[PDB]
Order: C-alpha cells, then sequence, then structure tokens
RNA sequence: UUCCGUUAACGAACGAGACCUCAGCCUGCUAACUAGCUAUGCGGAGCCAUCCCUCCGCAGCUAGCUUCUUAGAGGGACUAUGGCCGUUUAGGCCACGGAAGUUUGAGGCAAUAACAGGUCUGUCAUGCCCUUAGAUGUUCUGGGCCGCACGCGCGCUACACUGAUGUAUUCAACGAGUAUAUAGCCUUGGCCGACAGGCCCGGGUAAUCUUGGGAAAUUUCAUCGUGAUGGGGAUAGAUCAUUGCAAUUGUUGGUCUUCAACGAGGAAUGCCUAGUAAGCGCGAGUCAUCAGCUCGCGUUGACUACGUCCCUGCCCUUUGUACACACCG
C-alpha cells in the first residue's frame, strides 16, 4: 500500500512528490533527477540522496512535480520534498524507529530539508522603490 | 572528524589543518558539522551576532564575489567561479586547495589596526588590537577585492585572478593584494602605538 | 471632454473602473462608495 | 527516450538528422533573417534552421496547442533600447511559421484541432527513436 | 426532471454572505436536494490608490484604498421551481443571487 | 599580448606553439592552465583558443570546457 | 623584537572610544595563565575568543 | 508617561498598548469538475518487445479523493518551560522545543497645542473686491506651456571579459479586459508578410477566454581578445507602418546607414541592517497613440553592525539668561 504524497516549500516553488513502492525511479515532470538544469546546483537536489542513501530508495519511485518559484528556490524545494517525503513513507511503512535514524541523518547536515523558511518578499511602500530604499534626498 | 562527503564531490575536508589557534574558533571549516557539498547555501545567517562565524568559509569567500553592482546577488555565477578556481589551485599545486584557501585566510588577515579613540579628553587614532572574526571578514575582504581589480580590463579570467591571488597570499609572497594591504595596515598601526 | 461626474473637473481624473471621479471627490465620497482602507 | 536524454546534446543530435533525413525546402530569405525585430545580428551558425527546428519539434513533442502568436514569445527575449529602459521583446513569426511548415512537411508535426500544432502519430517515433540513439 | 440550476451569490461581506450561503444549503439538505456546495472562488479585490493631497504638496503621500469581493457557487440538482421554492428567504442586506440555468 | 594582432604571422603557423615554446609554457608550475599561459606567456588568446584545440588534436595534452570559456591545459604523462 | 603573543578574552567591560568602535575586554596570556591586563579590540569579541597581540605592555586605562 | 514602585495627593480623561489588514504553520474540519492530484479504461511511442517498465493524450459512479490550489471556520505563541541576572518586583540575557521567541514580519489608525505651512487652479465650498456684452463670461481657428548662452534637482544608459553578441535551454507573482458597433476592451488559433504590421475564424462581463500570463537576470555552447574594440549608443540622413480629425518643432514602432561624450568621476553628498541593500524583469495609474515616472509584484540575493553620542537632531531632568516675532534672539 506503500504511497505518500509528501511536499516541501522555498519562496514560491512549491514541490509534491508522489511516491509508489518501485524500485529506484526519481523523476521531475517525468525527467529524470539527474538531470535538472542547475548543474551548479545539483548537488542540492542530489543532496538528500547521497545523505541517506540509493539503498534507502531500493523499494521506491519517486515522481516529483513543481510549480512556482524560480530555480534556485525550486532545488532547495524538491530537497524538502525529497528528504521529507522518504521520512513520512518511513513513518507510514517501515517502522517509526526506523526513521529516528534517518531524521538525525537529515537535521544534523541541514536544519531546512524538514521545516521550510518563512522568509518572503516584504511589501514595497511609498515613498521609495524598494522595502526599506527611500528616493533620494536633496535639499538645495 | 568524520564524514566522506566532500565539495562539488570532489575534495575531502579531512586533512585539512589550520595553524593559528586564535581563528580556529571562526574558520568554519575543521568540523564535520561545517562540511558541505557546495559552497551554495541559502542559510538565515546574519541573523544574529557571531552567526556567521558559522557559516562554512568556503561559501563567505563565494558571497564576497558579487559586488560593483552588475553582479549582486548573482550567485550560480559566482560559486561557478570557485569551482574553475580551484581546479587551478589544484592544478597549480596538486595540494588540496581547500588548505590553500584556508592558509590564505590566515597569512592575509591584519592583526591591528588604528582608530581613534580618545583618551584623557583628545581624540586622536591609536593602535588596538583586532578580533578574530574581523580579521576572518578582512582577510576575506583584501583577497577577493584584489583578484577583482586585477580581473577588470584584462583578458585574464577571474576565476583564474582569484587563483594566484590565493596562491600568492597563502605562500605569504608580497605579490598579493591582500598581502600588500595587509602589512601596511599593520605598519601604520604600530606607528600610531 | 472626460470629466468628474461629481464636480466636473478635467484634471487628476480616475476612469479606472469606470468611476469617473476625480481624485480629490474620489476621496471625499471613497467610504460612500465601499472602498475601505484596510491598508 | 526524449526526456532521458538532456535537452541540449539531444537537439545537436536532431540537428544533425534533418540534414541527412533527406531534405526539404529552404527560403530565399533563410541567410539574411534577424528572427526578431530586437536582435542585432542574424544567426552566427549556418546550420542554424534545422537547429531551429529540431529545438522546434521538441516543443510540439513536449506540449500542445501552439500557434505563431506564442511560438514568438517562445524565442523572443530582453531587448536593449540604448538610453530608455529594456524590456521583454517578442521574436518573428516568419520563421517560426515556416520551420512548422516544413516539419508538416515531413510528418512530425501536423496542424492542430482545437487551434495549434499537434504532434504526429509517427513522428513522435523519430523524435524517440533519435532520442534512443544519444548517450 | 432533475436539472442543474446554479445560484451564484457575490458581496462585499464575509460574514452576511455566508450567512445566505449555508442557508441554502441547509435549506435545501432539509429537502434532501443534490447539493454540491460550496464552491469557493478566488476573492478579487478592486483597489485605487490616490494621493492624499488636493495640492501636491508636502511628503507625497499614498492611501490603497481596495475592497474584496467575494465569489460563492452552490450546484441544485432540481427544478425551475424548487430552486424558487427554497430560495425565497429573506435576502440580507445587498448580497447578490443570479440564479440562472446551467449546461 | 597582440595574440589574435599575431595570428598570422608565419612564425605562429610554422612553429611557435607547435611545442616551439609550449613545452614550457605549461611547466611553470607543470600544467598551468590554458589562460595562465595566455597570460604568463605575454601574448594573450584565439591565436591560443584555436591552438587549444590544436595541441589537443595532436594528443599532447587533456583539456576543457566550460561556461567562461575556462579550458586548461596539461604537460605530460 | 617583539614576540606575537596570545591571550584569551575572559570578559568584556564596555564600549569605548567616540563612536563606541572599541569593546575593551580583560585578557588573559596563555603563556603565563595569570596576567590579566586590558585590551583594546576593534570588531566583534566575546569571551572564549583569542586575540592575537604584538606588544603587550601597551595597557589600556579605564573608560581608555 | 509602558510597568514596579514612590508619594500632598486622590480619582479619572485622551495618546501608547490593545485593535484592524496582508504574510509565516494546519497530511486536522466544510468543501470543491470555473482548482487538481490518485487509480483504472483505453489509446501513441520506445525498449528482453507479448505482457510488464518508462514518457504521453482522452473521457467516466474512480476514489475510505483534498497532499498540492481556492476560501471559510476555527487551532497555534503566552516569554509558556529551563538556566543565570535583578530591590530577586517589574523586567533582562540565553537554551531545548517549535512554523514561528525585534510586539514573529510589514503596514492601517493615531492625542493636546500649533504653522499667518499648501491648497480660492479639485469642489454651483466660500466673505470681500474686480469685470459683466466692444466681457477677465462662453465658443472656434492658430500659436505657446517643448523655445536655449547658462546654474540646479530626481533619474535612465554606460564606460565592458564577473562582458557583448548569436544559439540552445526554461522558472514567477500582483493586477487587467466601460455595447468596447455590428466582433469590440484583453485578445488565442489559421494565413499573408524580412521586421513593422495586416486579412480570417473565433473565446471571454471572466479560478471558465486572453493566461496554468512559456518574464528577464540566469543557465549552457560557440564567436570576440585589453584595442573608444564587436564596450557605449548620443547625433543625423534615407525610407516604411500603426494611433488618431489632424504627427510640422521628428506621437511612436520598424530597416539600412551615421559611431559622439564617456578610461569608475574634484570639493561635496543620499538611501540602507535579511528575502534587506543591490541586480533583473512584469502588472496597474495616466492612456486614441506615448512610461527613462509613480504605485504594486515577483526573481537571484550578499558585505557589514548587534554599537555610540562624535557630527545632525529628538525626549526628560538640573542649571544660567539682559531672549518672548523667543539665538536666524
Ligand atoms: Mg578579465
Ligand atoms: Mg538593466
Ligand atoms: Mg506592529
Ligand atoms: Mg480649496
Ligand atoms: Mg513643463
Ligand atoms: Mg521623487
Ligand atoms: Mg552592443
Ligand atoms: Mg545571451
Ligand atoms: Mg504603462
Ligand atoms: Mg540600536
Ligand atoms: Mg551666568
Ligand atoms: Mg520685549
Ligand atoms: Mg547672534
Ligand atoms: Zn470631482
Amino acid at each position: 500500500p506503500g504511497t505518500v504524497q509528501c511536499f516541501g516549500r522555498k519562496k514560491t516553488a512549491v514541490a509534491v512528490a508522489y511516491c509508489k513502492p518501485g524500485r529506484g525511479l526519481i523523476k521531475v515532470n517525468g525527467a529524470p533527477i539527474e538531470l535538472i538544469r542547475p548543474e551548479m546546483l545539483r548537488l542540492k537536489a542530489f543532496e538528500p540522496i547521497l545523505l541517506a542513501g540509493r539503498s534507502r530508495f531500493k523499494d521506491i519511485d519517486m515522481r516529483i512535480r513543481v510549480r512556482g518559484g524560480g530555480k534556485t528556490s525550486q532545488i532547495y524545494s524538491i530537497r524538502q520534498a525529497i528528504a521529507k517525503s522518504l521520512v513520512a513513507y518511513y513513518q507510514k511503512y517501515v517502522d517509526e524507529a526506523a526513521k529516528k535514524e534517518v531524521k538525525e541523518i537529515f537535521a544534523r547536515y541541514d536544519r531546512t530539508l524538514l521545516v521550510a523558511d518563512p522568509r518572503r518578499c516584504e511589501p514595497k511602500k511609498f515613498g521609495g522603490r524598494g522595502a526599506r530604499a527611500r528616493f533620494q534626498k536633496s535639499y538645495r | 572528524p568524520g564524514g566522506d562527503v566532500k565539495l562539488f564531490n570532489r575534495w575531502t575536508f579531512e586533512d585539512v589543518q589550520v595553524s593559528d589557534i586564535s581563528l580556529n574558533d571562526y574558520l568554519a571549516v575543521t568540523s564535520m558539522k561545517h562540511y558541505t557539498f557546495l559552497p551554495h547555501s541559502a542559510g538565515r545567517y546574519s541573523a544574529k551576532r557571531f552567526r556567521k562565524a558559522q557559516c562554512p568559509i568556503i561559501e563567505r569567500l563565494t558571497n564576497s564575489l558579487m559586488m560593483h553592482g552588475r553582479n549582486n546577488g548573482k550567485k550560480i555565477m559566482a560559486v561557478r567561479i570557485i569551482k574553475h578556481t580551484m581546479e587551478i589551485i589544484h592544478l597549480l599545486t596538486d595540494a588540496n586547495p581547500i588548505q590553500i584557501i584556508v592558509d590564505a585566510i590566515i597569512n592575509s588577515g591584519p592583526r591591528e589596526d588604528a582608530t581613534r579613540i580618545g583618551s584623557a579628553g583628545v581624540v586622536r587614532r591609536q593602535a588596538v588590537d583586532i578580533s578574530p572574526l574581523r580579521r576572518v571578514n578582512q582577510a576575506i575582504y583584501l583577497l577577493t577585492t584584489g583578484a577583482r581589480e586585477s580581473a577588470f580590463r584584462n583578458v585574464k579570467t577571474i576565476a583564474e585572478c582569484l587563483a594566484d591571488e590565493l596562491i600568492n597570499a597563502a605562500k605569504g609572497s608580497s605579490n598579493s593584494y591582500a598581502i600588500k594591504k595587509k602589512d601596511e595596515i599593520e605598519r601604520v598601526a604600530k606607528a600610531n602605538r | 471632454s472626460r470629466v468628474c461626474r461629481v464636480c466636473g473637473n478635467s484634471h487628476g481624473l480616475i476612469r479606472k473602473y469606470g468611476l469617473m471621479c476625480c481624485r480629490q471627490c474620489f476621496r471625499s465620497n471613497a467610504k460612500d462608495i465601499g472602498f475601505i482602507k484596510y491598508r | 527516450t526524449v526526456k532521458d536524454v538532456n535537452p541540449h546534446e539531444f537537439v545537436k543530435a536532431y540537428s544533425a538528422h534533418l540534414k541527412r533525413s533527406g531534405k526539404m525546402e529552404l527560403p530565399e530569405w533563410v541567410d539574411i533573417v534577424k528572427t526578431a525585430r530586437f536582435k542585432e545580428l542574424p544567426p552566427s551558425d549556418a546550420d542554424w534552421y534545422y537547429i531551429r527546428a529540431a529545438s522546434m519539434a521538441r516543443k510540439i513533442y513536449l506540449r500542445q496547442g501552439i500557434g505563431i502568436g506564442g511560438f514568438q514569445k517562445i524565442y523572443g527575449g530582453r531587448q536593449r533600447n540604448g538610453s530608455r529602459p529594456p524590456h521583454f521583446c517578442k521574436s518573428s513569426g516568419a520563421v517560426s511559421r515556416n520551420i512548422l511548415q516544413e516539419l508538416q512537411k515531413m510528418g512530425i508535426i501536423d496542424v492542430d484541432p482545437k487551434g495549434g500544432r499537434l504532434i504526429t502519430s509517427q513522428g513522435r517515433r523519430d523524435l524517440d527513436q533519435v532520442a534512443g540513439t544519444v548517450p | 426532471v432533475q436539472h442543474r440550476i446554479r445560484i451564484t451569490l457575490s458581496s462585499k461581506s464575509v460574514k452576511n454572505l455566508e450567512k445566505v450561503c449555508s442557508d441554502l444549503v441547509k435549506g435545501a439538505k432539509e429537502k434532501q436536494l443534490k447539493v454540491k456546495g460550496p464552491v469557493r472562488m478566488p476573492t478579487k479585490v478592486l483597489n485605487i490608490t490616490t494621493r492624499k493631497s488636493p495640492c501636491g504638496e508636502g511628503t507625497n503621500t499614498w492611501d490603497r484604498f481596495e475592497m474584496r469581493v467575494h465569489k460563492r457557487v452552490i450546484d441544485l440538482v432540481s427544478s425551475p421551481d424548487v430552486v424558487k421554492q427554497i430560495t425565497s428567504i429573506t435576502i440580507e442586506p445587498g448580497v447578490e443571487v443570479e440564479v440562472t440555468i446551467s449546461d | 599580448g597582440k595574440q589574435k594582432e599575431k595570428v598570422n604571422n608565419a612564425v605562429l603557423f610554422d612553429q611557435a606553439t607547435y611545442d616551439k615554446l609550449l613545452t614550457e609554457v605549461p611547466k611553470y608550475k607543470q600544467i598551468t592552465p590554458s589562460v595562465l599561459s595566455e597570460r604568463l606567456r605575454i601574448n594573450g588568446s584565439l591565436a591560443r583558443r584555436a591552438i587549444k584545440d590544436l595541441m589537443e588534436r595532436g594528443l599532447i595534452r587533456m583539456v576543457s570546457i566550460h561556461s567562461s570559456q575556462q579550458i586548461f591545459t596539461r604537460a605530460t604523462n | 623584537d617583539t614576540q606575537v603573543k596570545l591571550a584569551v578574552v575572559v570578559k568584556v567591560m564596555g564600549r569605548t572610544g567616540s563612536r563606541g568602535q572599541v569593546t575593551q575586554v580583560r585578557v588573559k596570556f596563555l603563556d603565563d595563565q595569570n596576567r590579566l591586563i586590558m585590551r583594546n579590540v576593534k570588531g566583534p569579541v566575546r569571551e572564549g575568543d583569542i586575540l592575537t597581540l604584538l606588544e603587550s605592555e601597551r595597557e589600556a586605562r579605564r573608560l581608555r
């Protein structure tokens, strides 16, 4: 019955990682995870996988659909979607205390593979063209 | 410290030794907490005082590459420069490029400076010590600016201007922008003691 | 050839949403129409 | 198939395929055009016309219902106006329309009901066969 | 016999509109009708920014007026008289009802 | 470094960089880059950026390609 | 010939200087863990930080 | 001026706070074919290929469907718990936990007293004065507000390689569509056209169509090579097309050509403390046409500081005054 739909978020990038009990598949909107297209920010998407292991994923397959955000925000998003989706699957289907090991792998590395950033675009206010910046002042 | 995790998936963090125990506390390199695959993390540093001492150092170097307006925030470009830079360092030195940078941080950070303090009721610049964290902050600042200035209106690439800068600085030769700026600060501060 | 429906002024006019009010007569009638200044 | 292969290196393969896949017609305005209002010079590459085809033969493969007024956007870009601020600029449709015309005559794409341009049953085959022919 | 009759509700008022909305739903649930609602629609927010001054002097200060508009939809599988037999309760002040016969 | 102004001076295509010099210019630190050679030799680029391929087809060195036209060089082995 | 000597900030006293730009601290010499002298540090500095000192005889006064 | 308290005061009123709005958490609730996963039916392809495995399109009584979206309800944080500090009071610093510990973030509202502050050119709001038919009334034609020795302010574009150009690749959010006349404001798709722009069939008074707004910087791959260069794009010549009743003192958008100053800017001086500065583009106002502007939006995303009263100012107390249109005395 292994099926979990766990999400991850960054600024506006929302990723939803539906799962089935398969062999090794990880596909983002159908395209392989090995191909996402910041090729500098590729380890960030790969970061959960090299943290836990390809072995930990030996009986699951991943289809991680993304929408919104930008380029960098999405890679930080898929990171949580992969990382969170694993423990939710482990919580529901493997063991509750076999995921305590998994979590402390993710948490001792980076705390933001499970919990998002609340940071957002502060609104613009008048008297200037930024959140804080104000129009230049002249006296004479 | 334990963990076989490597930057860009090529360079080991074990076998880097930071000599001067003064700023061993703020080189976020040696402990296994600081190892990271990429010098790009959107960590909420600057949120509290001394928190940016916890930012991995190769990121702190990276953050400073984005200056003068037409580079602000272009961090993928900045990190890509870092990768090519360490390619060149190991290319030219065949040692641990992590060691080179942290030795380039340690040799090019001024230990003293002159500040306008006032004793007895009259102010003037007087000689003072420098805290380790501003010293690291200053060591980064000198290197990145020196690499920046040379690359400008030069066919040479920034990645390699940075690379010459770090190699010369880690050696300690009087050849880097960072080294000459460091020693002029000390000499002034020494005079106004 | 477009004036305020309230005063007949030719300047500062708000055609947006079809109010056809000047920027001042609108402000005078803004809450009555139902534009709440929430923020 | 198409998604397991690099959307760049693959299109090099498919750009080398519409050369040697027999041939087709080719405009007597091909080598002058800048492909957009905002471009500075015409495309540098001589065999750009098939690369534009190969790049745009995946568009219909990976989408459906794209007209010419949308294909213009897909290849448009920033426009620097000198003194005044730069904006977005929509590219030209003569190039985009004609690429469709050629691949229509060749059985990779067809005109689409409900509006647009839709991929062929058997054109899907080669875009998946040549896809298999990439490392 | 059993049609597709859609009731559309708009208003400037959150509380007031859900008074009517729920009453219609509980109106027809007491008749065990096929009541498919409420589908809740993105709130429209009309906006005007105007300069506070009548003379363009002083620190230029702007006030953002706005209006929330809320959009509600109910489906009833019923007749043109069963819809009207229900929708005769007191419509609260200002709430807009525009029932039409869908496809 | 008039090293696109020098790309046709007959010394170049005769021998200048066909090991006439570029044995050495990597050997300063033994594999010094394609661009360090590009300025540790006072001559710059694009007589070099053509030969960055030329020595590669001649099988004397191994090379890279990437974003900023970063390109690399190796001596021997 | 001065020899660079290391000390540790045991404690922090105030923020002296006209603009406040100088944190005044008490330092602990590592060669002799007995010499508690005042020094004037620039930059953010807490207890447990280690200051590199070129000279040592230069001693800060109270509220210097 | 918020409290603990003090106390010739006692008890109250405003302001502050509370409050109100968007953002940050809710696999819990109400749901939802104008939002949408998930499964299954088929259909297309690849391929150990026959099935299975993968990507895809189309419909349903598929859901013990609502994770993702919308919008309602309410839940949640109170410095709650722990530690040190402190009249051990009010409160301070920190730490595990947590979405969140600067009142969590940002805004709205916002006292008394005043200023001879601005606005009679927003208002058939308005006292007094001026004119009132040969008009300072109205209406029409044309010109001017745009003129150019010069000084000033907000800005746009740059002075390049952390780049220009030409490929390929592809990720948002906020808003917007007045019978708009015989398609018409936003405009999909078809065709003509090198660009510009046309002709055609249409969709939408809109989570339904435009548009899930396929945004740019960015990311790749080449070409250029320290040269006022292919940086930069002022100036000007020729022509074409659109808006409008009309384009001249070029409305604007094209094409070719012309290729200026500018080599990081003296004395001075502005804004700014985390999704912030800075970079990038988008929408809305005006609008027939014109956005180098303003109001909003999202995208990439730091350096530095966690302080002081030194300069500029503000609040309270004490003190001096020959000041009271108040030290610009
Ligand atoms: Mg350079
Ligand atoms: Mg720009
Ligand atoms: Mg507040
Ligand atoms: Mg008035
Ligand atoms: Mg004017
Ligand atoms: Mg202004
Ligand atoms: Mg140019
Ligand atoms: Mg480009
Ligand atoms: Mg506009
Ligand atoms: Mg402060
Ligand atoms: Mg006196
Ligand atoms: Mg007097
Ligand atoms: Mg005087
Ligand atoms: Zn009016």
